[PDB]
């Protein structure tokens, strides 16, 4: 009844997107049928944020599934939770995007985008008071990247006073060997800087390293990477889905998290880190607090000690002492005060939700707007320039109508972003 | 020191004790207020829509 | 880790406390405007006491007592003594004194009431102003007060001071007093006589290298003749009092000093104590004393931000840490002060 | 008899209102359905309690209240809570989406689409009043609605009810429970725009109340419910003289007269005693001297500050319970000799005392113990400006970098409205310093 519209785009976007629906549907007591079989009414009080009700007391994700090839969507459909999704919200083409941002944004994607907007519009029109949109996608491929950014631009045209939120998956050569990813991602970041209000930087570099170094998985799969993504996504959406004081809608989060409109790229973090394998000792509140702020628990590969936190939100789940939570939270700030900008007083805000995630007695999710996120953008930028200075691989893009100029503006805008962060790390 | 104004009733009582003596915007201006803000929002939204059209 | 900030760069004493704290490796200094501190060593003017004790999770302590200026400004001090019944007009350890304004409240009239019973007892009638001048002649000072612009004090000048021999010299005593957060009053066992180097001349009041005993006003005019820096310490002065006068420092002067210090600070305790407050205060004071030839002690002035004497920085600054600070913020894992307390029953 | 309309704005305003009306009903022995067995004039009256309740032929006592929130959640808890029948649906007004912790969204953007509706609902209550005195307005400084809508509402009540008194109960922001990092911005903005429109404002700092709850009720982590029950006892205390027979502060005009000689300096400090845990097994009941003396302990104040280091301009003591004048005067005599209490030169040093013999009522199952006698001091001391200083400093820190400003400009407000509101506060902190210090 403050409604969110979810869209998932491309391979990655739909993979993490389906995972998201599996996990929260379980947290809200909804089964693949769409039938509620839970034992508490916290589960239902705010269900209409993410689900429409249907006849037979049926709950149906407010979810649009977009791709330019079918592969992944067929997989969603005949998977476990596939029956839960509204069939006419599956919107797909046949040709695919060949990891090519230009195909996704300008050629192949344009052919399909109006159909997606028809479905978005139908879902918007039956919302008591729509708050905005959330999108899941990668930035290194073509559909999620180029088409997903194209959609963002068009949604903002029709709904310019609604909030736009992305879970954007940032590429890393530790996970993909596709050579043009830095292109597709620099081009996407340009879009996100201008047209989203909140972006969760979910860095495939960090997810891989957490899987290998910490979880001792010698051969990480996308399944292992995604388990981390779904846990983070459950965590960062908890204040929107359950009854609560703080960051209970997208706009309020935005207001608390974004001091400057361009600096809306968040480092998420999760504790305790787990692989898909039972965790038998519950964490103490001090442990959650120390872990959630640990660099090794960050889903964006940045060293938080290399920058300064503009704003933080922390979300603690499970039955625990609020007193201990406040003491520990306060203790992180007072022991490391120098990493928290002094010109934004009381910049850390903390929420506690009694329902834990499945699997855990206790958990914490960290959302940080820190200036160290530049390291991520510099990395993408270094990879971009290495190719761009020899105009390499550009024919794949100019062949779809693009000019070099457009690459140059994008590189520039992301380098401006980086230096604005630097600006505030030294203030 | 000096008690005064002693008032008593069924509910209670009151008095004073003294230790020491001494030694607007119009309806119009508002409706305007609101309307200039809204015009500025409209301009900002229009500029964005102009930009998105480009 | 405890934390602290520094907001008075020119403080001789607190410079030294910054060093000693860091060197514990259990205290971390922050930028002066970072509010997430356990301890502030504050500025001297408009210290923002209203922003203290509103940081959850932080016991906060400051090195000044709000309200203390009332003891430490000459106009206020004089005022405080006449008005407070615990001190009163009686008060036998403070020179008769009056608050006088320029004419650009005032008790100029009531000053003369006494000036012309010393001209109508023809006895000693020398006074002193608050840039400072002594005179026998009232209107040569009043015409000096209005010609300077600030509110000033007129005080009876003590014509019969104790005089150190060899030298026929004059001195004041400075005692360093520390009041902690519990309002324990701690007298540092080392005081110092800030001496003159030039024989006291009672017939001539302009040549003021002999009437004013200030560490600066001596230097910048026989500095160093009888002892370093015109500073006699207590072992020697005690020794001299024994030799020359057959008495002790403790008995002749120091009981009086302890008495004056307690009386001063117990007077204002209710206006400045932090015992139930949301931040706690401590503070170092420097009390300045005069002794007459009769071995009678007189309070000159109280200093809100005193400097120590070079020899004694190391020990005093350590004591401040031990009692004023580590009392509030303990560590893991011989006392240089004497505690002023006295509970007589009547 | 002259009627008073209570207006509760935003989550904090509303939840505090709930708590107050719950207490008022118990105090006046009015039941959840609105029936009052002790009232014998059925369908009417001009008793003192009727200043705050209207009556129906069915025998129903209904608050002279209007609740307004820009989202519905919180007002829906009233609509279906235990006092649902007390209120006429038309007194509970809600929007679809809230002001998102933004003064401008609440003032300019959403305020415009709802102001007229509320004014009309307030007009419906005013029309049942033979002699309306004016309004009590309850809101937070830090919420978007509480700050932004309220100031708009206050500018309009000045226009449509010019001769009428306006009092505030204002929640001043505290990080231990605040929900937004821009609360300092909102607090200053609403204070600026609201200042000329409010005759007397009682600020409560959530910090103060939170700690009273920790320290005196042994509550490990205070909730709004804990906080509000406490706040509501202070409020009831302040308003008792308007709902009960007496001769002190019998009308809204009198608070201004007794507590506010300099109009802009209209922020009296409340101090309340005794606050005693209901779980406490053995409690020695506290004397008149003891609870009066507690009125001068910063730990018992609604705002932490130190009244020793400013001056007084007025001081009322409001007692409930077994208290007689003679005991009050002895208490005050002793206290004057012990404590630092300096009035300004142009004001008598003295107290106005109000005694209601009925001891404080408490919510059954609440945290507060029943007590034999209690007191609330209202003192207009320049020391409360410490709170202004704190708020202003935080505002300066953020605004120097324009942090978050774009959210406000985004809603139609102009960057200049920030610096103009800060100038007003700058001058406010100056008025307080003139009045309260010498050298
Ligand atoms: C780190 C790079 C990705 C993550 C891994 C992973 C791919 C994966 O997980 N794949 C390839 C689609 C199928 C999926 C897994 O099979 C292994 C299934 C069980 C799974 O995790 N399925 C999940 C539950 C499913 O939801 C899913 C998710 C995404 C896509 C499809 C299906 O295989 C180990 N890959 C390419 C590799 O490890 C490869 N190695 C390389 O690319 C190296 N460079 C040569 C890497 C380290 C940069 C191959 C030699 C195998
Ligand atoms: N004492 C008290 N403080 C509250 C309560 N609710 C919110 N607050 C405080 O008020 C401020 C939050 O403002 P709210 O009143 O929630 O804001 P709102 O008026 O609902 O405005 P929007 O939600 O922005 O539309 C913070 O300082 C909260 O701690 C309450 O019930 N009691
Ligand atoms: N009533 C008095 N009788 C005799 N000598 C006096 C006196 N008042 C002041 N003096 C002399 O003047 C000297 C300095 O005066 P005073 O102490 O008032 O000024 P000051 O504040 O600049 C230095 P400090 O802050 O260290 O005390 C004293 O050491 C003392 O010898
Ligand atoms: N974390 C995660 N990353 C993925 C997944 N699938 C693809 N990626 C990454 O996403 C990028 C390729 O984008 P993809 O979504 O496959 O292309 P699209 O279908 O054209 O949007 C590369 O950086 C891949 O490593 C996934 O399931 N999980
Ligand atoms: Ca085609
Ligand atoms: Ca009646
Ligand atoms: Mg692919
Ligand atoms: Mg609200």
């Amino acid at each position: 009844m403050r409604e969110i519209v979810h869209i998932q785009a491309g391979q990655c976007g739909n993979q993490i997107g389906a995972k998201f629906w599996e996990v929260i549907s379980d947290e809200h007591g909804i089964d693949p049928t769409g039938s509620y079989h839970g034992d508490s009414d916290l589960q239902l009080e705010r269900i209409n944020v993410y689900y429409n009700e249907a006849a037979g007391n049926k709950y149906v994700p407010r979810a649009i599934l977009v791709d330019l090839e079918p592969g992944t969507m067929d997989s969603v459909r005949s998977g476990p939770f596939g029956q839960i999704f509204r069939p006419d919200n599956f919107v797909f083409g046949q040709s695919g995007a060949g990891n090519n941002w230009a195909k996704g944004h300008y050629t192949e994607g344009a052919e399909l985008v109006d159909s997606v907007l028809d479905v978005v519009r139908k879902e918007s029109e039956s919302c008591d008071c729509l708050q905005g949109f959330q999108l899941t996608h990668s930035l290194g491929g073509g559909t999620g990247s180029g088409m997903g950014t194209l959609l963002i631009s068009k949604i903002r045209e029709e709904y310019p006073d609604r909030i736009m939120n992305t879970f954007s998956v940032v590429p890393s050569p530790k996970v993909s060997d596709t050579v043009v990813e830095p292109y597709n991602a620099t081009l996407s970041v340009h879009q996100l800087v201008e047209n989203t209000d909140e972006t969760y930087c979910i860095d495939n570099e960090a997810l891989y390293d957490i899987c290998f170094r910490t979880l001792k998985l010698t051969t990480p799969t996308y399944g292992d990477l995604n388990h981390l993504v779904s846990a983070t996504m459950s965590g960062v959406t908890t204040c929107l889905r359950f009854p609560g004081q703080l960051n209970a809608d997208l706009r309020k989060l935005a207001v608390n998290m974004v001091p400057f409109p361009r600096l809306h790229f968040f480092m998420p973090g999760f504790a305790p880190l787990t692989s898909r394998s039972q965790q038998y000792r519950a964490l103490t509140v001090p442990e959650l607090t120390q872990q959630m702020f640990d660099a090794k628990n960050m889903m964006a590969a940045c060293d938080p000690r290399h920058g300064r936190y503009l704003t933080v939100a922390a979300v603690f789940r499970g039955r625990m002492s609020m007193k201990e939570v406040d003491e520990q939270m306060l203790n992180v700030q007072n022991k490391n005060s120098s990493y928290f900008v002094e010109w934004i007083p009381n910049n850390v805000k903390t929420a506690v939700c009694d329902i834990p995630p499945r699997g855990l007695k206790m958990s914490a999710t960290f959302i940080g707007n820190s200036t160290a996120i530049q390291e991520l953008f510099k990395r993408i930028s270094e990879q971009f320039t290495a190719m761009f200075r020899r105009k390499a691989f550009l024919h794949w893009y100019t062949g779809e109508g693009m000019d070099e100029m457009e690459f140059t503006e994008a590189e520039s805008n992301m380098n401006d972003l980086v230096s604005e962060y630097q600006q505030y790390q030294d203030a | 020191m000096e008690v005064i104004e002693l008032n008593k009733c069924t509910s209670g009582q009151s008095f004073e004790v003294i230790l020491k003596p001494p030694s607007d915007p119009s309806l119009e201006e508002i409706q305007k207020k609101l309307e200039a803000a809204e015009e500025r929002r409209k301009y900002q939204e229009a500029e964005l829509l102009k930009h998105l059209a480009e | 880790m405890y934390t602290f900030v520094v907001r008075d760069e020119n403080s001789s004493v607190y410079a030294e406390v910054s060093r000693l704290l860091l060197a514990t490796g259990q205290w971390k200094r922050l930028r002066k405007d970072n509010p997430r501190f356990n301890l502030m060593l504050g500025e001297r003017n408009r210290l923002p006491f209203g922003r203290l004790g509103h940081e959850p999770g932080l016991v906060q302590l400051v090195n000044y007592y709000r309200g203390a200026d009332k003891l430490c400004r000459k106009a206020s001090l004089v005022k405080l003594i006449k008005t407070s019944p615990e001190l009163s007009e009686s008060c036998t350890w403070f020179p008769e004194s009056y608050v006088i304004y320029p004419t650009n409240t005032d008790e100029r009239e009531v000053f003369l009431a006494a000036y012309n019973r010393r001209r109508e007892g023809r006895e000693g009638n020398v006074w002193i102003a608050k840039g400072i001048l002594i005179s026998s002649e009232a209107s040569e000072l009043l015409d000096f007060i209005d010609e300077q612009g600030q509110v000033h004090v007129i005080q009876k000048y003590l014509e019969k001071p104790l005089l150190l021999e060899p030298g026929h010299r004059k001195f004041d005593i400075r005692s360093w007093v520390l009041v902690d957060h519990l309002y324990n009053i701690y007298l540092y066992r080392e005081g110092v006589l800030r001496t003159s180097s030039e024989p006291y001349n009672s017939a001539n009041f302009q040549d003021k290298t002999c009437h004013l005993t200030n560490h600066c006003i001596q230097k910048e005019y026989n500095y160093g003749r009888y002892e370093e820096g015109n500073e006699m310490f207590f072992e020697e002065f005690n020794q001299y009092l024994m030799d020359a006068l057959n008495t002790t420092l403790e008995n002749s002067i120091l009981l009086q000093i302890k008495h004056i210090i307690r009386s001063c600070l117990m007077c204002i305790e209710p206006a400045i104590s932090t015992k139930h407050l949301h931040y706690q205060s401590f503070q170092l004071f420097g009390f300045d004393f005069m002794v007459d030839e009769e071995l009678k002690v007189w309070l000159i002035e109280v200093n809100g931000a005193p400097a120590c004497a070079q020899k004694l920085y190391a020990e005093l600054c350590q004591g401040i840490v031990d009692v004023a600070i580590s009392s509030v913020f303990p560590l893991a894992d011989t006392s240089i002060f004497i505690k002023l307390h006295h509970h007589h029953h009547h | 008899m002259r009627e008073c309309i209570s207006i509760h704005v935003g989550q904090a305003g509303v939840q505090i209102g709930n708590a107050c009306w719950e207490l008022y009903c118990l105090e006046h022995g009015i039941q959840p359905d609105g029936q009052m067995p002790s009232d014998k004039t059925i369908g009417g009256g001009d008793d003192s309690f009727n200043t705050f309740f209207s009556e129906t032929g069915a025998g129903k006592h209904v608050p002279r209240a209007v609740f307004v929130d820009l989202e519905p959640t919180v007002i829906d808890e009233v609509r279906t809570g235990t006092y649902r029948q007390l209120f006429h649906p038309e007194q509970l007004i809600t929007g679809k989406e809230d002001a998102a912790n933004n003064y401008a969204r609440g003032h300019y953007t959403i305020g415009k689409e709802i102001i007229d509706l509320v004014l009309d609902r307030i007009r419906k209550l005013a029309d049942q009043c033979t002699g309306l005195q004016g309004f009590l307005v309850f809101h937070s400084f830090g919420g978007g609605t509480g700050s932004g809508f309220t100031s708009l509402l206050m500018e309009r009540l000045s226009v449509d009810y010019g001769k009428k008194s306006k009092l505030e109960f204002s929640i001043y922001p505290a990080p231990q429970v605040s929900t937004a990092v821009v609360e300092p911005y909102n607090s200053i903005l609403t204070t600026h725009t609201t200042l000329e429109h409010s005759d007397c404002a009682f600020m409560v700092d959530n910090e103060a109340i939170y700690d009273i709850c920790r320290r005196n009720l042994d509550i490990e982590r205070p909730t709004y419910t804990n906080l509000n029950r406490l706040i509501s006892q202070i409020v009831s205390s302040i308003t008792a003289s308007l709902r009960f027979d007496g001769a002190l502060n019998v009308d809204l005009t009198e608070f201004q007269t007794n507590l506010v000689p300099y109009p802009r300096i209209h922020f009296p400090l409340a101090t309340y005693a005794p606050v005693i845990s209901a779980e406490k097994a053995y409690h020695e009941q506290l004397s008149v001297a003891e609870i009066t003396n507690a009125c001068f302990e910063p730990a018992n104040q609604m705002v932490k500050c130190d009244p020793r280091h400013g001056k007084y301009m007025a001081c009322c003591l409001l007692y409930r319970g077994d208290v007689v004048p003679k005991d009050v005067n002895a208490a005050i005599a002793t206290i004057k000799t012990k404590r630092s209490i300096q009035f300004v030169d142009w004001c008598p040093t003295g107290f106005k005392v109000g005694i209601n013999y009925q001891p404080p009522t408490v919510v059954p199952g609440g945290d507060l113990a029943k007590v034999q006698r209690a007191v609330c001091m209202l003192s207009n001391t320049t020391a409360i400006a410490e709170a202004w200083a704190r708020l202003d400093h935080k505002f300066d820190l953020m605004y120097a970098k324009r942090a978050f400003v774009h959210w406000y400009v985004g809603e139609g407000m102009e960057e200049g409205e920030f610096s103009e509101a800060r100038e007003d506060m700058a001058a406010l902190e100056k008025d307080y310093e003139e009045v309260g210090v010498d050298s």
